[PDB]
RNA sequence: ACACCAACGGCGAAAGCACUCUGCUGGGCCGACACUGACACUGAGAGACGAAAGCUAGGGGAGCGAAUGGGAUUAGAUACCCCAGUAGUCCUAGCCGUAAACGAUGGAUACUAGGCGCUGUGCGUAUCGACCCGUGCAGUGUUGUAGCUAACGCGUUAAGUAUCCCGCCUGGGGAGUACGUUCGCAAGAAUGAAACUCAAAGGAAUUGACGGGGGCCCGCACAAGCGGUGGAGCAUGUGGUUUAAUUCG
């Protein structure tokens, strides 16, 4: 990447509800491309989510993302022979890739029987603020803040 | 404690920390500021940030005071001479002259020799 | 053999050569005062020998070692001698192998200000 | 008393013409420069070395502009 | 101890000399014929001065700071960094006489393009007093012609063209050592070998390679992702051991 810089990519829409964000998360939880298997996943979580509770699960998308979006996280700079971490502000698509994929990973780990079941619970601790993924992001931000003092460029 | 409507403010910006007293006319200290005091230490004692929380820092006490209008000493090399200023005029408190008070010796005291780093 | 340097695999490879027990305790000894004072870094030490000349082929008797290092953090140590007798290379060795080891504590074990 | 730099705020003030006022005013007297130069002890050499560096560098920035 | 002034500026034989002032005094340079009339230049020996460290005696002692001590860092750290801190640094009266005491360039005289600068004065002009201009000297700085040089460079302040006096050099180690003398309160300084050993040791420039020197830029090189190896079992290649042979590569 050291010269050429990135084209952007057509932002796909998800084919029943034709979202952006839909779409994200189907790919994000793709593996060895069955496109197949995960869509028929994340429909039987939406499928879970109306079950459980009667509002609408495109709202509980937007909450379950809002509520993991971290605005800000660390690196780890080289500076006069002083390794710090410098606390780096993010931007947009980085903070929906972080999201959805705290999101996926705390929804990896859980306890539960299928992955709809699993992505589901996930989504609704995340929409109430309940759940790891949020508490993550948390972390992210006072390990960001106390290092407040090395941002240079604040 | 003392409520004192107009005095002075002393920010000594040295490299390692940044000092503020509050002080009155009659050249008397009420309360100081330091940026070690604020839970930080050694290599973060430096920042302007550590400074400018050391600012507010003071100027929390001197609003509890009740006082209106200051004057702003600046004393040393150091970062926090630019950052305090900012927090003395953000705390919402009306400035009245900003000067610098760092000493220049005219001729003198042989400094240390130089570090070999 | 050390003990200190248990943690470090010595691997001694005679290429068209055989290996006695005066190579091996010289061995042991030559690379061993190398490696002892920076094991906390070092990881394995790879030593060949390649006799030539003499009787064996054309040219000189040449007897040569080369020996590879390997640290936690960096890899590729790399040092190859000439000379005439099998002690002789290894302790020439020895010598190069000693200097680009202080060299690497020397570079990231220094606190060196590198400021940029 | 003393003083080396002074900036007086009329109530006209807001921060950042304040802050910028003040930083010319010791870029002028050229306080902190000094104050890195007054740290450690400097031979006769060193001397003689930021006299030339600095008098042609300003000198030379004089005759170019 | 003397900020700013301070300057690729001033005086000094060199060492060096800078807050201010006064006093005693050394030189310099310039313009006039006012005068003497070769009284010159150099210098073996000899004499005076001569950074800093050092020493003797008496004071003085803020800061800094050998030595020294603690704290670290490191395999170690009798170092670099930090915290303390004694001699010494300062003054008076002496000794020491060495420095990259460097322009790495002994002194005097004569003679050989310029250009651009500065310091001191003098002249003419400008006004009738500050410039200003052109010029005469005296010194001081940067480019550069002839010529010189192994090159770099030096170039009216020569490392040019000549004359005079003085010091010094005669391959590298051994060695600026030993021995002996002279000087010194000492530390040491001055004068200065030989046996022995080597076929080199050195200067300037060039192409490389290298640099924990710069500046610019690339690569799934790092970062950002996704999946693996290392752990488990087997499949297989090599090393090692074993064997009559585990063919060689
Ligand atoms: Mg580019
Ligand atoms: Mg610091
Ligand atoms: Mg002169
Ligand atoms: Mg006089
Ligand atoms: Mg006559
Ligand atoms: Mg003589
Ligand atoms: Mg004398
Ligand atoms: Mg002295
Ligand atoms: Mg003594
Ligand atoms: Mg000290
Ligand atoms: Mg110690
Ligand atoms: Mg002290
Ligand atoms: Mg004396
Ligand atoms: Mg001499
Ligand atoms: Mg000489
Ligand atoms: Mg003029
Ligand atoms: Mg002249
Ligand atoms: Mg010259
Ligand atoms: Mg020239
Ligand atoms: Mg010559
Ligand atoms: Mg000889
Ligand atoms: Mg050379
Ligand atoms: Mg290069
Ligand atoms: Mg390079
Ligand atoms: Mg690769
Ligand atoms: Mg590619
Ligand atoms: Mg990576
Ligand atoms: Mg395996
Ligand atoms: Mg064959």
């Amino acid at each position: 990447s050291r010269r050429g810089t990135v084209e952007e990519k057509t932002a796909k829409s998800d084919p029943i509800y034709r979202n952006r964000l839909v779409n994200m998360l189907v790919n994000r939880i793709l593996k060895h491309g069955k496109k197949s298997l995960a869509y028929q996943i994340l429909y039987r979580a939406v499928k879970k989510i109306q079950q459980k509770t009667e509002t609408n699960p495109l709202s509980v998308l937007r909450q379950a993302i809002r509520g993991v979006t971290p605005d800000i996280a660390v690196k780890a700079r080289r500076v006069g022979g002083s390794t710090h971490q410098v606390p780096i502000e993010i931007g947009s698509t980085q903070g929906k890739a972080l999201a959805i994929r705290w999101l996926l990973g705390a929804a990896r780990k859980r306890p539960g029987r299928n992955m709809a079941f699993k992505l589901s619970s996930e989504l609704v601790d995340a929409a109430k603020g309940s759940g790891d993924a949020v508490r993550k992001k948390e972390e992210t931000h006072r390990m960001a803040e106390a290092n407040r003092a090395f941002a240079h460029f604040r | 404690a003392r409520k004192i409507p107009k005095g002075v403010i002393h920010v000594q910006a040295s490299f390692n920390n940044t000092i503020v007293t509050v002080t009155d006319v009659r050249g008397r200290v009420v309360s100081w500021a330091s940026a070690g005091t604020c839970g930080f230490r050694g290599t973060k004692r430096g920042t302007p940030f550590a400074a400018q929380t050391a600012a507010g820092n003071a100027i929390r006490t001197v609003v509890e005071q009740g006082m209106q209008r200051a004057e702003v000493m600046i004393k040393g090399p150091g970062l926090g001479r630019d950052a305090a200023l900012r927090a003395i005029r953000r705390s919402g408190i009306l400035l009245s002259f900003v000067r610098d008070v760092t000493p220049m010796p005219h001729n003198g005291c042989r400094p240390p020799k130089k570090r070999r780093v | 053999w050390d003990g200190p340097l248990s943690s470090v695999k010595l691997i001694l490879q005679g290429r068209n050569l055989e290996v006695s027990d005066n190579v091996r305790s010289h061995v042991e000894d030559k690379v061993g005062k190398s490696v002892a004072k920076h094991s906390h870094l070092v990881r394995e030490v790879d030593v060949r020998l390649s006799a030539r000349g003499g009787d064996l082929s054309k040219g000189p008797k040449l007897r040569r070692c080369e020996v590879t290092l390997f640290t936690k953090r960096h890899g590729v140590i790399r040092a190859e001698e000439d000379a005439e007798s099998l002690y002789s290379s290894i302790d020439l060795v020895s010598s190069i192998i000693q200097r680009k080891l202080r060299k690497i504590k020397d570079k990231v074990s220094d606190h060196g200000r590198h400021m940029k | 008393s003393a003083y080396n730099v002074q900036v007086l705020v009329d109530d006209n003030e807001n921060e950042e013409r304040l802050l910028n006022r003040f930083r010319r005013e010791v870029m002028r007297a050229g306080v902190i420069q000094e104050c890195k130069r007054r740290r450690y002890f400097e031979n006769k050499q060193e001397e003689k070395k930021r006299k030339h560096r600095e008098a042609a560098k300003r000198n030379s920035r004089r005759r170019r502009g």
